[PDB]
């Protein structure tokens, strides 16, 4: 389209089959994370349904209506963000184990 | 220096006025107000709320009366919740024209400076008719307004509407699409909507570099659920437009107080608990109760359970944040101020990288910097 | 009205009227050392201490909400004046 | 990442700046500020206060104001217990001095113990 | 007012404005000071015989904090509140 | 509800472009913003004449930090106190004494005007209205011992004036 | 007390950034001696600046040393910017006296004083 | 009239309300805009100060005061 | 009750919670606390060894965007192994929520600066760092903001009294202005307001 | 000792030491540099002028809330001056003009003013009233400047002989007069010894004779310990300032000489430590364009 409303906001010629490509990289950078952490399986459950939106959409005037979370390279945004995430979830570990305790009466507020 | 509103010391390690770093050293203007407060109690420090930002003399006090409220489980009486919204639209006006004003001396614009300063002198008076104060009123108890408005404001409300209607128009005539101050100021002061969400910017700086977003529309605080406005959002980056923005803001504003003069019950002043508010003169000088209220109220305070809590208001500069902290007590333990003159100011070497000192001068025109608030 | 000191000057209505060797008079050179001819007592005296006919009686001080809360005093003792201790005027009681 | 420990005290004395009177000079006090016997009730209890030594407060030369040569005089930290209150004294600097906590010792009352045939409490009033 | 006709000529000359309409100079419309004094009555309360305090604490029914977790096939992921819907322009002139 | 602006394409009319290019060359609205500079000029200020014609004020106003007296009678405060523990400066400085008859009275009343932030809380609190603030602002001085006040310079300065402060406050009892 | 460190292991890195510290306070003092146009020579700064580090000899723990050493960093910062000025500097200097005393007899005398 | 020539501006006299002893005078006029409703003429020596140059605020009375401010509508 | 007490939100209480205990849940590794009011902010409450881990899933994971920062106040308590609190306050554009992150640590032991995912937290870590101590690895630039640059101390503690330790007067001995002790002009007579017989019945801690 | 007098607290800014201070003259610069270490002591300082205000408020900002107070006198007068020495602790004595008014000459001021004042000094009852004079005031010809100081310390040694005379030598200090006049150039070949004193401990010297007794009755000195040349020190005045109403007065003074006098204590007797001219003339010879 033309005139766009943000400002660091370009939009492609494309939209659909790089929104498409960009949640393929996310299930397979999510099918590097193991199974039993809950983390796969909010995020596989959340951009299989974002994606099951988007197979049957012609329109992006229609996508941008429907899926929530618009217009268009807001959701695009949205989406490389959550791919540097991933990538960075690789690393960190962060579904170990409780790490040591407090003091235990440190969240007693009225001390 | 003059353009340099306030006081902002600046270290500009520059190639030749054409620059190369500029460093906002702040805290000249630096007064121990957090630490006072925490050596305070909360009806005694309400003037710090006052001082702080020294334009919003309204706003700032509805957003502390609204944390003590929405700290203590409170509603006020919905007529003092119409006139601190009134007075947070008169308020939010005579921001945004200092705003204007500032802009308009820090870009040159020698005389709307003294045509809209006639019109903030009449603003002025209206603040001695209503609180006795010049420029400080504190009027805004928490627990509702006391000391409410006598009969003769609403009259002079209806015809300074009417008259400042025409006054901006008559600026919309003078500057406003002028050719010069448009080529002057357009094409500096661009931040992408993704940094301008990254940078921690607030209220108009959003509003003009693209994102859609409003603290009132989105979050009912007070009676503007039941108000109908609306608010200008920036094209692309372009100081000019966030020019509009303001002039925009400030034509809604008084449609705002149109609707709230419209829509005025005539119900109570303050809210209905005397360990809260302090009673009036007869049942002052009468029942016991009162008076028993009155001495230790004033002595010590009303007691607050303790909390850790967090309210923001969409003052003109942005959002204007005050943090809460208060042990089962009279004294509340701490609080700090999200201020949007520091966020703005945070930008603010982004901002100008690529221009010259007139660009960095009228980036500093481009938000109400006032730092009394920017410091804490 | 005000008395004399020995240092022939005005004395205060309450005692801090200056000894003859405080140099505080000597930073009292060439201006007023200003006081209140009228004092608190002396309007006392003159005062027509009234006689109402009831036993507990009450005082506002002319007007609610211009003056001082309700108080109320005792006429029992006749050999002293039933005194409020916000106006600062007797009261006393006829039968 | 597990670094060495030591059996050492804290050292933030020349970290906060104070001047060098004001850090030994100041022999502090904790103490339990008791019930306020003109009032009743032990609210204002359980909140061990560590509070500094007075010193001089003069006539101010114009007013009679008390004008003090003091920084440390208007402090009171809010503790919970005694040993963290002995940590941040150790932690701080000073030395200190220790006042216990003394509880009211419940005694047995009743109105049919001021009643009896054959003992000598007897109200003869009410 | 007070003006000659030929200077308001020239003022409507210079913008078509009608300055001697509203013209900054506020004579007789602020109300005459000194009305008869206007009563201040008392909203929902002061009436007796039910008003306790008991009632109407709101101060004193400040809860303590509710917790979860600490340190003492699931179709889920909620939002932490309902993403509001893009708004409406402008009726009255937007830019479209 | 927005209303967003700067959005246009310029029009490329024949009739739109030759305005716009005669605004070019002309100066037009130039010549417009010059018409709206002498719309101001032939106007009549608004000024005030300094001494002789003094600006409008509010019956709520607070200046001089006065003091009342009663009717026909003596000094209405009581030293109770309560203007020190509202006064957020601290400015209040009351210490007390009984006078020579019984009654609880004064020594030292003293307002640090360095001080005063002239809220009006001293003026809230007092529960006899004793301490009121003043009508005007005059304190202008050349001198800094001249700004801090003591009991016989207020009980002077409000010697000076009472129907004035007595006019003030019947306008003003009723709302505060 | 297993802290996490801060810029050394044990007190060797320590001990060379402050003697490092003191190297470029060392070559700090004559630029700033002549640009701030002082009235002091050059071997008496030099000497407040040696009896400062001789100042703090009883500091044990290397977060401690480490954060003196940070402390002195953004000083020397500071100071080979002009953010500071003339003043700061001669607050480092004592000369304005204060003659304060030490002696009981002198503190006896001149009194009300530990 | 150099007297009023050179006091300030004004040759305005008209309305004619009164004076107070100082022998000061008060003039109210409505035909004015708010803000030149009461103007005051200061005499000379009222206390030996030669008040025909150098004038004072506050060389008015109090009554006057509050009447002069804007604060109520009769003297 | 009906008029004159502030109503008590249900839906959005339970999202809420519902929100904090998925958080909660999906990371293990940094959860202690998470707690709601009765006014409906989200409290997640953190030991300070994942810091920039939580920040960048509470910028990203779509579920959750809060890209606007507030505050990070390390508010000071006594009494505790770790005084100091890391209060960050984060707004969301595309949701209305308002969740606040407490991160504890005490007076010498870093965090490790997170300006590298919030540019907002530069000035702000620059300010605390001067106001409190709490050291900053992996920054670029600490200096003193809203201090004197000769003035130290790090003076919001409850350990600086209310008036310092410095003063400042100018003397024509040496033309310029001198730092003395400190020394007041009046007491500032401080308000004993510890009121008796239990100001709130429900905070009641169990007594030792 | 009347209460409120005794000494308070740490000193400086509210310290309400055991003076309280008369000091005349000091709208000049040795007077005014003692009121400046008198507000650093803390004392109260009645100080009279009969000059333009502007030395008067310049010297306001020096004490602490309302302490200094000021008033006025002339040359002519003696109620202004019993009003001066009304209530005094302590009283000093700096006066004279450098030059020849059309009404004051060199004569009848130190004849006339320190008789009047320090009489009506006795007559008030004081302790230890300080007066000033120069180095080697001698009967003996060339100068009517030091013959007239000798006239004063005759006059004030007669009247309350126990009264302490204070002789330093010149005194270079931040506004000197003579070492301005050194300054002053744009050809003359001369010779005479000479050596001056520093202000601040000459000042610290005056504070310790007037708060230490056993000085009363015996005068003291005040002599830096440099002893050389007059050609020497124009040769260090020039080389440090890098260079290549007025009467001859001034230049008999700086030719006279300066002499050692055995018979009384000087600074390592009273206890202040003697600063030499190095630095403190680094300090006071500024105004040269490009060299710093
Ligand atoms: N090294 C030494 O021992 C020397 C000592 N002195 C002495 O030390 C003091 C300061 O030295 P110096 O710099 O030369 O001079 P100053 O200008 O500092 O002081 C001279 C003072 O005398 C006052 N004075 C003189 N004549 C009259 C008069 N007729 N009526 C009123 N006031 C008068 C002046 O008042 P005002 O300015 O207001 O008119 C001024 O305050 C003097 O008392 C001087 O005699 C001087 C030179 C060398
Ligand atoms: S509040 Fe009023 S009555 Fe009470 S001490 Fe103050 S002035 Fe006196
Ligand atoms: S107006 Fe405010 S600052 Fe002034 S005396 Fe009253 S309470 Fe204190
Ligand atoms: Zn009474």
């Amino acid at each position: 389209k033309k005139t766009t409303g943000l400002v660091g906001l370009a939009v492609c010629e494309t939209p659909h089959e790089r929104l498409k490509i960009l949640y393929t990289k996310i299930l397979d950078v999510l099918g590097h994370i193991p199974k039993n952490a809950a983390y796969r399986k909010y995020t596989e459950q959340i951009t299989n349904e974002k994606l099951s939106i988007v197979k049957a959409e012609p329109d992006v005037k229609k996508l941008e209506e429907q899926l929530q979370g618009g217009q268009i390279e807001e959701v695009i945004l949205q989406a490389e963000n959550e791919l540097s995430l991933a990538r960075k979830m690789i690393q960190w570990k962060p579904w170990e184990p409780l790490v040591e305790e407090p003091p235990a009466s440190q969240w007693k507020w009225p001390i | 220096h003059p353009a340099a509103h306030g006081v902002l010391r600046l270290v500009m390690e520059l190639s030749g006025e054409m620059v190369r770093k500029c460093d906002p050293h702040i805290g000249l203007l630096h007064r121990g107000t957090e630490k006072l407060i925490e050596y305070k109690t909360y009806l005694q420090a309400l003037p710090y709320f006052d001082r702080l930002d020294y334009v919003s003399m309204m706003c700032n006090e509805q957003a502390y009366s609204l944390a003590v409220e929405k700290l203590l489980n409170i509603q006020p009486p919905p007529r003092a919740q119409w006139i601190r919204v009134l007075f947070g639209e008169i308020t939010r006006l005579l921001n945004h024209i200092m705003a204007v004003t500032t802009h308009a001396l820090d870009i040159g614009a020698m005389t709307p400076f003294f045509w809209m300063f006639e019109e903030r002198e009449k603003m002025f008076e209206f603040y001695e008719r209503v609180s006795g104060a010049r420029m400080h009123a504190a009027y805004v108890r928490p627990g509702g307004v006391h000391q409410d408005l006598p009969l003769g404001l609403m009259d002079d409300i209806y015809e300074f509407s009417k008259n400042f209607s025409l006054r901006i128009d008559e600026l919309e005539e003078m500057l406003t699409n002028n050719r010069i101050w448009r080529n002057r100021t357009v094409d500096i002061g661009v931040v992408t909507a993704e940094d301008a969400l990254n940078y921690g910017f607030s209220g108009v700086m959003l509003r003009g570099s693209g994102i859609q977003w409003d603290l009132r529309k989105t979050q009912p605080y007070d009676v503007y659920d039941q108000v109908e406005f609306d608010v200008p959002i920036g094209s692309r980056g372009d100081c000019y437009d966030r020019y509009l923005c303001r002039v925009e803001e400030m034509r809604q504003s008084i449609r705002i107080i149109s609707q709230c003069l419209n829509k005025m019950p005539p119900g109570e002043i303050k809210v209905d608990d005397a360990k809260v508010s302090p009673p009036k003169r007869a049942e002052m000088k009468t029942s016991m109760e009162s008076l028993i209220h009155h001495f230790k109220l004033y002595t010590e305070g009303y007691q607050v359970p303790p909390g850790a809590t967090y309210t923001a208001i969409e003052a003109p500069k942005g959002e204007f944040g005050v943090y809460l902290v208060s042990d089962g007590s009279s004294r509340p333990y701490r609080c700090k101020i999200k201020a949007p003159g520091f966020a703005h100011l945070a930008g603010l070497d982004k901002m100008s990288k690529g221009h010259m000192l007139a660009d960095v001068v009228a980036i500093i025109g481009t938000q109400d910097i006032v730092f009394g608030e920017v410091d804490r | 009205g005000v008395r004399t000191s020995p240092t022939g000057e005005k004395v205060t209505h309450t005692g801090q009227v200056y000894d003859d060797e405080d140099y505080r008079r000597v930073r009292f050179v060439g201006r007023q050392k200003e006081v209140n001819e009228n004092f608190a007592i002396d309007l006392i005296a003159e005062q027509p201490v009234s006689q109402v006919g009831s036993r507990v009686i009450s005082c506002d001080g002319g007007g609610g909400a211009l003056g001082h809360p309700r108080v109320y005093i005792n006429l029992d003792k006749e050999t002293k004046t039933g005194t409020c201790g916000y106006c600062g005027l007797q009261f006393r009681q006829q039968h | 990442t597990q670094l060495i420990t030591v059996d050492e005290k804290l050292d933030i004395t020349t970290l906060t700046g104070v001047p060098e009177e004001h850090i030994k000079t100041r022999k502090a006090r904790i103490f339990v500020p008791a019930r306020n016997n003109m009032q009743s009730g032990v609210n204002n209890t359980k909140k061990w206060k560590m509070e500094f030594d007075t010193r001089e407060r003069w006539e101010n030369p114009l007013m009679g104001w008390a004008s003090t040569a003091d920084p440390l005089s208007n402090l009171v930290l809010t503790f919970s217990t005694k040993e963290d209150a002995i940590a941040f004294a150790e932690k701080n600097g000073w030395s200190y001095d220790v006042e216990e906590r003394k509880v009211p010792k419940p005694k047995s009352k009743s109105y049919g113990a001021n009643f009896s045939w054959n003992k000598r409490t007897r109200v003869s009033t009410k | 007012a007070s003006a000659t006709r030929l200077i308001q000529g020239l003022r409507n000359w210079a913008s078509g404005r009608d300055l001697q309409a509203k013209l900054q100079l506020r004579y007789q419309e602020i109300s005459k000071r000194t009305q008869p004094p206007p009563k201040l009555p008392v909203g929902p309360s002061h009436r007796l015989s039910n008003n306790y305090y008991c009632a109407r604490d709101g101060r004193r029914e400040a809860m303590p904090p509710s917790i979860v977790m600490s340190s003492q096939s699931e179709k889920k992921a909620v939002s932490p509140a309902p993403p509001i819907k893009r708004w409406e322009l402008s009726q009255d002139e937007p830019y479209l | 509800t927005y209303k967003y602006v700067n959005l246009r394409e310029p029009s490329m009319d024949m009739k739109s472009v030759t305005d716009r290019a005669a605004q070019t060359l002309l100066w037009t609205e130039l010549i417009r913003g010059l018409g709206m500079t002498l719309s101001y000029l032939f106007r009549e200020p608004a000024t005030i004449n300094y001494p002789f014609e003094k600006g409008p004020l509010s019956p709520r106003f607070r200046g001089e930090h006065a003091l009342r007296r009663y009717p026909s009678g003596e000094e209405r405060c009581i030293a109770c106190k309560l203007c020190e523990a509202v006064c957020p400066a601290q400015a209040i400085t009351i210490e007390a004494e009984p006078r020579a008859d019984g009654s609880r009275r004064t020594t030292r009343y003293d307002i640090d005007m360095t001080k005063c932030i002239y809220c009006g809380f001293c003026q809230e609190a007092c529960p006899v209205d004793a301490i009121v603030e003043g009508p005007n602002f005059e304190f202008s001085t050349e001198t800094h011992e001249e700004l801090l006040y003591n009991k016989e310079k207020l009980l002077n300065n409000g010697d000076k004036w009472e129907a004035e402060i007595a006019a003030n406050i019947q306008a003003d009892y009723l709302y505060r | 007390t297993s802290v996490k460190p801060i810029f050394s292991r044990d007190m060797n890195e320590a001990k060379r950034r402050v003697r490092e510290l003191y190297r470029a306070w060392y070559r700090e003092v004559p630029n700033t001696v002549h640009l701030f146009q002082l009235d002091i020579s050059v071997k008496q700064g030099r000497d407040k600046v040696r009896e400062m580090f001789k100042k703090n000899a009883h500091v044990t723990d290397p977060r401690v040393v480490d954060l003196l050493v940070i402390k002195g960093k953004m000083e020397l910062e500071e100071t080979i910017n002009v953010w500071k000025q003339r003043t700061h500097v001669m607050r480092f200097f004592h000369e304005t006296e204060a003659p304060r005393p030490k002696d009981f007899l002198s503190k006896f005398y001149v009194g009300h004083d530990p | 009239y150099l007297r009023v020539l050179f006091r300030a501006n004004d040759v305005r006299v008209g309305t004619l309300v009164g004076e107070d002893k100082y022998g000061n005078k008060y003039y109210e006029d409505n035909k004015q805009f708010f803000g030149r409703h009461r103007w005051v003429i200061y005499t000379t020596e009222m206390n030996g100060k030669n008040t025909f140059w150098d004038v004072d605020g506050s060389m008015v009375p109090p009554e006057w005061h509050r009447w002069l401010h804007c604060m109520t509508d009769d003297p | 009750t009906r008029p004159t007490v502030r109503p008590r939100n249900d839906v959005a209480h339970k999202q809420l919670s519902a929100f904090g205990e998925y958080v909660a849940e999906i990371l293990p590794k940094y959860v202690q606390q998470v707690q709601v009011s009765c006014f409906s902010e989200l409290e997640i409450c953190i030991h300070p060894d994942g810091v920039i881990p939580v920040l960048t899933f509470l910028r990203d994971h779509s579920n959750a965007q809060f890209k606007s920062l507030a505050d990070l106040t390390a508010v000071d308590i006594p009494t505790r192994q770790n005084r100091f609190e890391i209060v960050y306050n984060l707004l969301s554009l595309r949701f209305n929520s308002r969740i606040r992150v407490k991160t504890y640590t005490d007076e010498l032991t870093p965090v490790e600066s997170s300006v590298s995912v919030y540019k907002a937290a530069n000035w702000y870590e620059r300010e605390i760092w001067d106001m409190f101590g709490v050291f900053f690895a992996n920054h670029p630039d600490l200096r003193r903001i809203l201090t004197d640059y000769g003035f130290e101390g790090h003076p919001f503690r409850k350990d600086f009294p209310l008036s310092g330790y410095v003063e400042l007067r100018y003397d024509d001995e040496v033309k310029r202005v001198v730092a003395e002790p400190v020394e007041l002009a009046q007491e500032f007579r401080k308000f004993d307001l510890n009121s008796p017989w239990e100001a709130f019945p429900a905070y009641r801690q169990p007594p030792e | 000792l009347h209460h409120a007098v005794i000494p308070h607290g740490k000193g400086g800014r509210s310290s309400v030491s055991g003076i309280v201070a008369t000091v005349f003259g000091a709208t000049g610069f040795l007077g005014r540099y003692l009121v400046n270490h008198l507000g650093r002591m803390g004392s109260q300082v009645i100080v009279p002028y009969r000059c333009e205000p502007y030395d008067t408020m310049h010297l306001r900002p020096m004490g602490d809330l309302g302490q200094i107070i000021f008033m006025d006198w002339n040359g002519r007068d003696k109620d202004s001056i019993r009003r001066a020495v009304e209530h005094s602790n302590v009283v000093i004595n700096l006066v004279g003009r450098e030059w020849e008014t059309k009404n004051f000459d060199f004569e009848d001021v130190f004849v006339k003013i320190p008789q009047a004042i320090a009489q009506v000094s006795k007559e008030a009852g004081v302790e230890k009233f300080i007066h000033i004079s120069h180095l080697n005031a001698d009967i003996k010809s060339s100068s009517k400047y030091l013959r007239n100081k000798a006239v004063g310390e005759k006059e004030v040694r007669e009247t309350f002989p126990e009264a302490t005379i204070i002789k330093p030598a010149d005194i270079f200090g931040r506004e000197d007069r003579f070492l301005n006049y050194f300054a002053n150039i744009r050809s003359l070949g001369k010779k005479t010894v000479k050596q001056p004193v520093y202000i601040v401990d000459v000042t610290k010297g005056i504070i310790n004779a007037i708060k230490d007794p056993d000085a009363r009755g015996k005068t003291f000195a005040f002599v830096g310990p440099n002893r050389y040349l007059l050609f020497d020190l124009v040769q260090y005045v020039f080389a440090v300032a890098h260079r290549p109403w007025t009467t001859r007065d001034k230049v008999e003074r700086i030719h006279t000489t300066d002499r050692t006098l055995p018979h009384l204590p000087g600074l390592e007797d009273l206890g202040v430590q003697a600063t030499p001219l190095e630095l403190k003339a680094i300090e006071v010879l500024r105004r040269h364009r490009t060299y710093r």
